[PDB]
């Protein structure tokens, strides 16, 4: 119904919870508006995302289990209804060149953030993989 | 009520 | 500054980052995608450590820019537009004026106020979100 039942409704779902929300992780960085790399940061930490998307257990890594719905959320944040997966990997192709983000050798739809992102957030891969309750693959 | 884009060019919206 | 870690807890000693009304959580209530002007000014009106520079006045969705400057400087980190000024911000609130979102209030300067159903919107009334602001009328 109205904004109050959204938010508590949401809440009841144990939604818009994450540990690195991505508007104040952008915050921290002043990058202003939130970017790809803050944007799956807040899923791959938001408990309610891990049918989709989700940690592996080995450090950074992690999976994309349904990538179309990650694409929709995304074209949704950034009006960009045509959003697609196929658009979506375009993207990443520069958090490769930058060394942020890298495909796993030999594995599809897994990646894995290749950047000091421990020294960046403050956590350890195995810390946040417990407060989600990650399962091993 | 609807909230149509705000979008000019003394005024520009941001996105990225 | 610290980690991301180090951010979130000295921000929170500074009991900031929890208002009643989060701008990123009501653009994904009216599917704006980023977020607008008006669902920023929210935020920061239901954000207890931005009553230095802006607050409700106490009548109803009225609320007041103590320092414009201020206002306008945060719109531009939030958006990164570091040369946002009030000029543009109030170049900005006019915009809204014409969709009947944010009118000025007349005879006080830097003073205006929410005309659209938002109590309607939100779930809020003016007089409760005062109260949980403890604010104080002019």
């Amino acid at each position: 119904g109205t904004f109050k039942d959204y938010v508590r409704d949401r809440a009841d779902l144990n939604k818009d919870k994450p540990v690195i929300p991505a508007a104040a992780l952008a915050g921290y960085t002043g990058s202003g508006p939130i970017q790809l790399w803050q944007f799956l940061l807040e899923l791959l930490t938001d408990k309610s995302c891990q049918s989709f998307i989700s940690w592996t257990g080995d450090g950074w890594e992690f999976k994309l289990s349904d990538p179309d719905e990650v694409a929709r959320r995304w074209g949704k944040r950034k009006n960009k209804p045509k959003m697609n997966y196929e658009k979506l990997s375009r993207g990443l192709r520069y958090y490769y060149d930058k060394n942020i983000i890298h495909k796993t050798a030999g594995k599809r739809y897994v990646y894995r953030f290749v950047c000091d992102l421990q020294s960046l957030l403050g956590y350890t891969p195995e810390e946040l993989h417990a407060m989600l309750d990650v399962k091993p693959d | 009520p609807s909230f149509d884009s705000f979008d000019f060019e003394d005024f520009p919206a941001a996105l990225w």
